[PDB]
C-alpha cells in the first residue's frame, strides 16, 4: 500500500495529469515535455501523488481522496533523501502567497521562510503575474 | 526445353517473378508431352505460384511420361487435398502408401482418407491394422502418435454408431479399452459421457459430468451438461441445492455462483445471490464486474435490471471516498456502465464523472466516457477524451488500439495512422501502413476502409454543394481529386481482407502431410471444416457487406452514363504514406484502377461474394444482400428466391419483407430492363404464395400510390424497410419527397448516434 | 461471466487479434496453425458466455467467436520442436485483456496449460521468458505459478530488453486442478469425490 516509482517518460502523461489536476494554471505544458528528480506515489495501481524537483521542489502534489493517508509526506521524505545523497544542503522551492494551507502544514517539516511576497515570480496559464512564497530547508 | 523451364524456377527462386513466369511460359507453348524431370519441375513451379489445378496436372504427367519418383504421389496428395479432390487424393494415398508401407503416417493418411470419401469402415481396418501390426513395439516417442490415432479410430465408430446403442456399447468398449494408451483424457471423458448420455444411462454420464468439472470447474459446458444427466433441468428447487452443494467443491469458481442468476424466479433469493456475486467484486474494485452480468442484461433484462440497481446504489450509498476509495470508484464506474446500457446517458455521465474527477489515473474511465460520448453523437469529443487516456501510458497497446479505433470512427485518419504507428514496424518506411497489412491486423484495415467511406461521401456531398456556385474552381480541382482518392482507398483497404482470407485457405496447404507425420488427424479434420468456413467469418463478410455498398453504386451509376500535371508531387508524396503493399508488388496505390472498372458487378462477384456464397449456410445467409446483388445482375428468379427465403424465417410482417418485394414486384414490369421470361416465372411465383400479401394486380395501375400501401401495411415505424425502398427510389419511383421526410420522422427513438449517421450518410 | 476451455483452430483468428492488441510479438496465422494443429490439446482460451434464460446473431467485431462469446484471454502452448533431452514444453504466448485483470483468468489458463502439458504430453518441465520491467508478470509466473527464475538473458528481445527465462518442473500431482479451488485453508476443505449423490 501506498508505493512509489519512477516516471520514466512513458508515463510522463500521468505526472503531466497530476500537476494539471491540483493548482494546475502555472503548470505549463512545454514544463514536462523536457525532461526525457521525478518519482510517484502509487496506491494499489492507481497514481496518486506527484514530485518533480531540480538541483528544489519544483512540484509535490497528491489527490485530494487520498490525502492525509501519510502520502504525500512521503512523497517529500524521498526529496530530503535525494539532498542528501547530492553532496549538498539545500531543499527549496517556490509557492504562491495566496496558498496558506498548504503551508502551515506543509512547513511542519523544517522549511523555514525567506522574507516577504516575491511579486511576479512566474506567469501561469493565462499569462498574468503571481505573487509567490520562498520557503527553505537544509539536510 | 528442359532448360527454358528450370530457369524459371532457378529465377523464380532468387525473387525476380517477372522473368520467372515469363521464362516458364515459354517452356509449355514449346512442348504440346516433355521429360518427366521437366513435369517435375513445372509441377513444383505451379505449385510454388499456387496454380494447384495445373500443378497436379504437371505432377501427373510426370509419372505418365514414365516417372520413378513416388514421391510425386505425396506431392500429389497433398495438393489433391487442398482443392477438396479427395475423391483423387484417396488414389494418391493409396499408392503413396503401397510404396512405403514401412512409416505410420502413410498409415494415417490412407485412413484419413478413406474417413472423408465416406469409407468409414475402410479407414478404421486400416487403422486396425497398424495397430495390430505394431503390437508392443511402440516407443515413447511414439506414444503420442499412437493415443491420437486410437481417440481417432474411436471418433470414426462413434459417427459410424449414430444411435445404435447395440453398437453404441462397443465403442464404449473401445474406449475403456484404449483408455491406458490414450493421453487426451479431456476428449476421451468428453466422449465417454456422450455414449452414457445416448445410451441412456445418464447416471453413469453424471459421474463423468462430474469429473470433468473436477478436472477444469471453471468451465460453464460440463456444468449444465450435468443437469440433463440428472434430469433436474427444470427444477429451480434442485438446481439451487445442485450448484449449493457445487459452492463448496469450487468456492472460487463462477458457474456454481452465476448459473443461478439465470433460473432462480424469487426476488428474495434471486437478489440475495446477485448480492453475493457482484459486491464482492466491487470490493475489490474488479472492471469488469457489469461486463460479466451484463448477459443478464440482456437475456433477462425486466427481472434482473432493477434488482441490481437497488443493490449497487445501496451499496455505494454507504461508501466514503477517503476511506473506501477503491470500491468507490469502481461501484460508480458499475452504475455508469449499468445506466449507458438502459440508455440512461445523464445518469450514465453523472456516475463516470465522479469516479473521474475523483480518480483521473485510471484509463478505464476515459474509455467509458468516451463510449458514452460516442453514443451521444460526439465521435470528435469522444476521440479528445481516449487521446488523453492513451497520453497516461504510451507503453499501453491495447489503449493505442481503442485510440486509434476512435479516431477512425470520427473521420481523423490521419491522426489515427499515426497514432497506431508507435507499435508498428516501420523501419525503411514512413508509417506503419504496410506493416499493418503484413500482420494481417484486420482490426485496422476494415476500420480505415469503412472511415474512407464516410470520408468519400463526405467530400462528395462538399463537391456537389459548392459546384452549384478562379480559386473556387481548382479548389474544385482539389476536391474533385479527393473523392476519388478517399473512394479507391475506401476499396484498396476492404479488398486487402480477402487477399488474409485466401492466404488462410493457402496456410493449410503445408498440414495435409505434416499433420499425418506429427500424428494429428483429428485436429487436421476440424482444419479442412475450419477452410471451409473462412469466407464465411465476421471479418470477411464485414469487409464484403460494406464493400457492396461500393461495388452496387458503381453500377447504380453505370446506368445513366457514369501546366496540366504539375501537382503530382502532392500525389507522388501522399502515396507513400497510402502504399500497403511492396512497390515491386502493387502500382495502384490509390485503388485508381478499382474505382474506374467497366465490370463493378463482377469485381464485387470475383473478390468478395462467390467465394463467401459457395460456403455460407442457409443457417447463417444474408437474403438481403443476395436480393440486392442478383438484382443488378439480372437474375429475378434468384431474388424472389432470398425474398422468400428471408420469409420462411422472418415473418411477413417485417418492413424489409414488403420493400423487397414492393421493389421486385415492380420490376415485374413490362418496361423494366429485365428478361420477359424471368419477368413472367417471377410475376406466378409472386402469385404463387404472396397474392394475399399485396395488390400485385395494380402492379400495372400507374396512379397506385404503394407509400400509402406500405404505411397501413408496415407503418411508418419499420426504419430499415423504409431505407430499403429509398434505396430504389430511381428503379421504384413512389414519392422520393415524401418517403424522405416520413425517413426523418421515424427517427426520433434511435439514439443521437444513429440519427446521425442515417442523416449524414444514408440519406 | 467468463468461460475457460481448451482452444480450436476456431479460436485462432480471433486470437491473433487479440495478440495484435495486447502483446509486442505478433506471429501470422500460419504460426497459430502450426500450433494448435501440432499440439490440439496444450492451448487454452478464455471468453465471455451468453447461457438462455432469448437469443440473438453473431456481431462482426473482430474478437466474436461465437453469438454472444467474446475472446477475452488465452495462452499459446506447445512442446519444443528444436533440434536432444526430455520432454519440455514451452509457453509461446499469453495475453489477458486489461479490464479482465483481477479474476485470476492469467492463472487459471497457465493452470490447465501446465496439467495439460504433463498430461498429454509427459512433459518434465516448462520454460518461458518474461520481461524485466514487467513486475506484474513476474508476480504471476514466479510468485504464484510456482515457477522459478533462472538465468537473466540480457538484451533478449528485439527491443533490447533483458529478459527472465525461468522454468518449472512438472508433476501431475502437484499440478493437479483439484489442488488450488481453495484460499482460506484449519477449515474443512471441502471436495468432490466422484462417488456420493448430489441430490
Ligand atoms: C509551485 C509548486 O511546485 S507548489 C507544489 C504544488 N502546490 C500545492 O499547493 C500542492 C497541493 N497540495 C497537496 O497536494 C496536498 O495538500 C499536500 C501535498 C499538502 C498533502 O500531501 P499528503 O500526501 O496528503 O501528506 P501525507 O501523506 O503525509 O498525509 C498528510 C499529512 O501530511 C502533513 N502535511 C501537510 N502538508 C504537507 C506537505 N507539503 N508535505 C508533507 N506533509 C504535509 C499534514 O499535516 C498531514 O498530517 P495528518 O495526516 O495528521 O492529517
Ligand atoms: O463488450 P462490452 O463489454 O459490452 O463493450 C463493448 C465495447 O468494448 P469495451 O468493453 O472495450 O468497452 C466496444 O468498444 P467501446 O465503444 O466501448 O470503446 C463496443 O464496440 P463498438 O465499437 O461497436 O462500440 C460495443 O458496443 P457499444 O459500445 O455500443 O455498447 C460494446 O458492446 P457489444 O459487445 O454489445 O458489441
Ligand atoms: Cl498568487
Ligand atoms: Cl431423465
Ligand atoms: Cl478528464
Ligand atoms: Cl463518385
Ligand atoms: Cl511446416
Ligand atoms: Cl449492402
Ligand atoms: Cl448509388
Ligand atoms: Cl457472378
Ligand atoms: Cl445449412
Ligand atoms: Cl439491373
Ligand atoms: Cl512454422
Ligand atoms: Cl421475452
Ligand atoms: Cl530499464
Ligand atoms: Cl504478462
Ligand atoms: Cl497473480
Ligand atoms: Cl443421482
Ligand atoms: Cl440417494
Amino acid at each position: 500500500i501506498c508505493t512509489l516509482d519512477n516516471v520514466y517518460a512513458n508515463n510522463l502523461g500521468m505526472l503531466t495529469k497530476l500537476a494539471h489536476v491540483t493548482v494546475p494554471n502555472l503548470y505549463q505544458d512545454a514544463f514536462f515535455s523536457a525532461l526525457f528528480f521525478t518519482q510517484m506515489a502509487y496506491y494499489s495501481e492507481i497514481p496518486v501523488g506527484g514530485l518533480v524537483a531540480k538541483l528544489q521542489i519544483e512540484f509535490l502534489g497528491v489527490l485530494p481522496n487520498y490525502r492525509h493517508k501519510s502520502i504525500g509526506s512521503k512523497l517529500l521524505k524521498f526529496a530530503e533523501d535525494k539532498c542528501s545523497e547530492c553532496h549538498q544542503h539545500n531543499v527549496f522551492v517556490y509557492l504562491p502567497a495566496v496558498d496558506d494551507l498548504t503551508k502551515q502544514w506543509f512547513i511542519a517539516h523544517g522549511f523555514e521562510q525567506v522574507g516577504e511576497t516575491v511579486n511576479n515570480f512566474i506567469k501561469g496559464v493565462n499569462g498574468d503575474e503571481q505573487d509567490a512564497i520562498l520557503l527553505k530547508k537544509h539536510i | 526445353v528442359d532448360s527454358l523451364a528450370l530457369k524459371g524456377l532457378d529465377l523464380y527462386s532468387v525473387g525476380e517473378k517477372d522473368d520467372a513466369a515469363s521464362y516458364v511460359a515459354n517452356a509449355i507453348r514449346k512442348i504440346e508431352s516433355a521429360s518427366p524431370i521437366c513435369c517435375h519441375v513445372l509441377g513444383i513451379y505451379m505449385r510454388n505460384t499456387k496454380e494447384y489445378k495445373e500443378s497436379i496436372k504437371w505432377f501427373t504427367a510426370a509419372l505418365n511420361n514414365g516417372s520413378t519418383n513416388k514421391q510425386i504421389y505425396r506431392d500429389l496428395a497433398t495438393l489433391q487435398s487442398q482443392i477438396g479432390d479427395f475423391k483423387s487424393a484417396l488414389v494418391s494415398r493409396k499408392k503413396y502408401w503401397e510404396a512405403f508401407l514401412g512409416y505410420r503416417a502413410n498409415w494415417t493418411s490412407l485412413a484419413v482418407a478413406q474417413d472423408v470419401n465416406g469409407e468409414r469402415q475402410q479407414a478404421i481396418n486400416t487403422l486396425s491394422q497398424f495397430e495390430k501390426l505394431a503390437e508392443g513395439k511402440i516407443s515413447d516417442s511414439e506414444k503420442y502418435e499412437h493415443s491420437e490415432c486410437l481417440m481417432y479410430k474411436n471418433d470414426v465408430m462413434y459417427k459410424a454408431a449414430s444411435d445404435n446403442q447395440d453398437k453404441l456399447q462397443n465403442v464404449l468398449k473401445h474406449l475403456n479399452d484404449i483408455e491406458p494408451c490414450v493421453f487426451d483424457k479431456f476428449g476421451l471423458l468428453e466422449r465417454k459421457a456422450t455414449i452414457y448420455m445416448k445410451l441412456g444411462q445418464l447416471k453413469d454420464a453424471s459421474i463423468v459430468y462430474r469429473t470433468l468439472i473436477k478436472r477444469n470447474p471453471d468451465n460453464f459446458k460440463y456444468y449444465k451438461l450435468l443437469e440433463v444427466s440428472l434430469g433436474i433441468q427444470g427444477d429451480n428447487k434442485l438446481k439451487k441445492a445442485l450448484y449449493g452443494k457445487l459452492e463448496q467443491f469450487y468456492p472460487r469458481c463462477e458457474p456454481p455462483k452465476f448459473i443461478p442468476l439465470t433460473f432462480l424466479q424469487d426476488k428474495e433469493e434471486l437478489s440475495k445471490k446477485l448480492r453475493e456475486y457482484v459486491l464482492p467484486q466491487l470490493k475489490r474494485g474488479v472492471p469488469a464486474t457489469f461486463s460479466n452480468v451484463k448477459p443478464l442484461y440482456q437475456r433477462r433484462k425486466s427481472k434482473v435490471s432493477p434488482l441490481l440497481e437497488k443493490i449497487v446504489l445501496d451499496y455505494l450509498s454507504g461508501l466514503d471516498p477517503t476511506q473506501d476509495p477503491i470500491p468507490f470508484i469502481w461501484t460508480n464506474y458499475y452504475l455508469s456502465q449499468h445506466f449507458l446500457f438502459l440508455k440512461d446517458f445523464p445518469k450514465a455521465q453523472e456516475y463516470i464523472d465522479a469516479a473521474l474527477d475523483h480518480t483521473p489515473t485510471l484509463v478505464e474511465f476515459y474509455i467509458l466516457k468516451a463510449r458514452i460520448l460516442k453514443h451521444l453523437g460526439l465521435m470528435d469529443t469522444a476521440a479528445g477524451i481516449l487521446e488523453e487516456g492513451r497520453q497516461l501510458d504510451l507503453q499501453d497497446r491495447f489503449i493505442n488500439c481503442k485510440t486509434v479505433k476512435y479516431f477512425l470512427r470520427a473521420n481523423n485518419i490521419d491522426k489515427a495512422v499515426e497514432v497506431a504507428s508507435l507499435f508498428t514496424k516501420n523501419d525503411d518506411s514512413v508509417n506503419g501502413i504496410k506493416d499493418l497489412h503484413l500482420v494481417e491486423a484486420s482490426w485496422f484495415i476494415v476500420e480505415q476502409a469503412e472511415a474512407y467511406y464516410r470520408l468519400y461521401l463526405d467530400r462528395k456531398k462538399k463537391l456537389d454543394d459548392l459546384e452549384s456556385l478562379e480559386q473556387i474552381a481548382n479548389d474544385i480541382k482539389e476536391n474533385q481529386w479527393l473523392v476519388r482518392k478517399y473512394k479507391g482507398l475506401a476499396l484498396k483497404r476492404f479488398n486487402a481482407i480477402p487477399k488474409f482470407y485466401k492466404q488462410f485457405e493457402d496456410d493449410q496447404l503445408d498440414f495435409h502431410s505434416y499433420c499425418m507425420r506429427k500424428g494429428t488427424p483429428r485436429a487436421y479434420l476440424e482444419m479442412l471444416e475450419w477452410g471451409k468456413a473462412l469466407y464465411t467469418k465476421p471479418m470477411y463478410v464485414r469487409a464484403m457487406k460494406e464493400a457492396s455498398k461500393l461495388y452496387f453504386q458503381m453500377h447504380d451509376d453505370r446506368l445513366k452514363r457514369k501546366e496540366a500535371a504539375a501537382m503530382n508531387k502532392r500525389k507522388e508524396t501522399e502515396a507513400k504514406s497510402v502504399a500497403a503493399y511492396p512497390s515491386d508488388q502493387d502500382n495502384d496505390v490509390f485503388g485508381e484502377k478499382l474505382i474506374e472498372t467497366s465490370t463493378p458487378m463482377e469485381d464485387f462477384a470475383t473478390e468478395f461474394y462467390n467465394n463467401y456464397s459457395m460456403q455460407v449456410r442457409e443457417d447463417e445467409r444474408d437474403y438481403i444482400l443476395d436480393f440486392e446483388f442478383n438484382y443488378r445482375i439480372g437474375k429475378l428468379a434468384l431474388c424472389f428466391a432470398s425474398l422468400n427465403k428471408f420469409a420462411k424465417r422472418f415473418g411477413t410482417t417485417s418492413g424489409l419483407f414488403g420493400s423487397m418485394a414492393i421493389v421486385l414486384l415492380h420490376a415485374t414490369r413490362n418496361d423494366t430492363p429485365f428478361d420477359p421470361i424471368l419477368k413472367k416465372v417471377v410475376t406466378k411465383s409472386l402469385e404463387k404464395e404472396y397474392s394475399e400479401n399485396f395488390p400485385l394486380n395494380e402492379i400495372s395501375n400507374n396512379s397506385f400510390d404503394w407509400l400509402n400501401f406500405y404505411q397501413e401495411k408496415f407503418g411508418k415505424n419499420d426504419i430499415n424497410g423504409l431505407l430499403f425502398l429509398y434505396r430504389y427510389r430511381d428503379d421504384v419511383p413512389i414519392g422520393s419527397s415524401n418517403l424522405k421526410e416520413m425517413i426523418i420522422s421515424s427517427l426520433s427513438p434511435l439514439e443521437p448516434h444513429s440519427q446521425n449517421e442515417i442523416l449524414q450518410y444514408y440519406l | 461471466p467468463i468461460n475457460i476451455r481448451r482452444a480450436t483452430i476456431n479460436d485462432i483468428i480471433c486470437m491473433q487479434n487479440a495478440n495484435l492488441h495486447n502483446l509486442p510479438e505478433n506471429y501470422m496465422m500460419k504460426y497459430y496453425m502450426y500450433h494448435i494443429l501440432s499440439w490440439p490439446e496444450a492451448s487454452f482460451v478464455a471468453t465471455t458466455t451468453t447461457l438462455d434464460c432469448d437469443g440473438r446473431t453473431i456481431k462482426l467485431d473482430p474478437t466474436y467467436l461465437a453469438p454472444g462469446e467474446k475472446l477475452v484471454g488465452y495462452v499459446l502452448v506447445k512442446m519444443n520442436d528444436d533440434p536432444n533431452e526430455p520432454p519440455n514444453g514451452h509457453i509461446t504466448s499469453l495475453s489477458v485483456m486489461r479490464t479482465y485483470r483481477r479474476m485470476g483468468i492469467a492463472e487459471n489458463l497457465m493452470r490447465q496449460a501446465l496439467f495439460a502439458l504433463r498430461e498429454v504430453h509427459q512433459a518434465e518441465y516448462v520454460s518461458l521468458h518474461v520481461r524485466q520491467s514487467n513486475r506484474a508478470a513476474l508476480h504471476l509466473y514466479r510468485d504464484t505459478l510456482a515457477f522459478e527464475v533462472l538465468s537473466i538473458e540480457k538484451s533478449y528481445y528485439q527491443d533490447g530488453e533483458d529478459a527472465y527465462a525461468m522454468k518449472k518442473v512438472l508433476k501431475l500431482e502437484e499440478l493437479q486442478i483439484s489442488n488450488f479451488t481453495h484460499r482460506r485453508l484449519n477449515e474443512e476443505k471441502l471436495e468432490d469425490d466422484l462417488e456420493s449423490d448430489l441430490l
